[PDB]
């Protein structure tokens, strides 16, 4: 079955703080999905509809895909929404997992929603990385920015310690996606 | 954002 076929929509407010009711972990920055904290019964102010177990991955926020940036950018979308929030979420367990190195390895059917969120979830983590690759610098190519260009060396050094979050291969060079930064 | 040799490299 489908990666998403657990996915739902729970629609929440803040509290009189400005807060959820949980905390936002995980994030691309630690090669994670955003993802829920501990949900506490009557901790949440939920609108009807369907509600929230500990540790669900967060996909959406009204509408904005979230998952593969970064807490702070996940944050930042959340404050520019106004309430009730709409959350896409999807709980943990069986191939539906926090990690999202081992989410991108997967390979889903052309066209699926599963094929389609994961291209989303693509895009996003693009948005926050420069690219590394073990192919040799050319004209045009601002280093830092378009490509970090690394040797083959430091290419598996960072395969080893999962710091790539996706990588391939294309006419005899190694191409990765580094986990972004912090912040 | 992405270079073609790099959804290319990738892709599946």
């Amino acid at each position: 079955s489908h990666w998403t076929s657990k996915v739902h929509e729970s629609v929440i407010g803040r509290n009189p703080e400005g807060q959820l009711g949980f905390e936002l972990k995980g994030g691309a920055e630690n090669g994670q999905f955003p993802y829920l904290g501990e949900v506490k019964p009557g901790k949440v102010a939920y609108e009807s509809g369907s509600k929230l177990v500990s540790e669900e991955l967060l996909l959406e926020v009204n509408e904005t895909p979230v998952a593969g940036l970064t807490i702070r950018d996940v944050l930042a979308v959340i404050k520019h929404c106004k309430d009730p929030l709409r959350l896409k979420c999807v709980k943990q367990g069986g191939i539906v997992d926090k990690d999202l190195r081992h989410y991108l390895n997967l390979r889903f059917q052309k066209g699926s929603v599963d094929h389609e969120l994961q291209q989303i979830i693509r895009d996003n983590l693009y948005l926050r990385t420069v690219p590394c690759t073990t192919r040799p610098h050319k004209e045009g190519e601002v280093p830092g920015v378009d490509y970090i260009f690394i040797t083959v060396e430091e290419f598996m050094e960072l395969e080893k310690s999962g710091a790539l979050l996706e990588s391939g291969t294309y006419e005899d060079n190694y191409y990765g996606t580094p986990k972004p930064p912090a912040e | 954002i992405r270079s073609h040799s790099y959804l290319r490299a990738v892709s599946e």
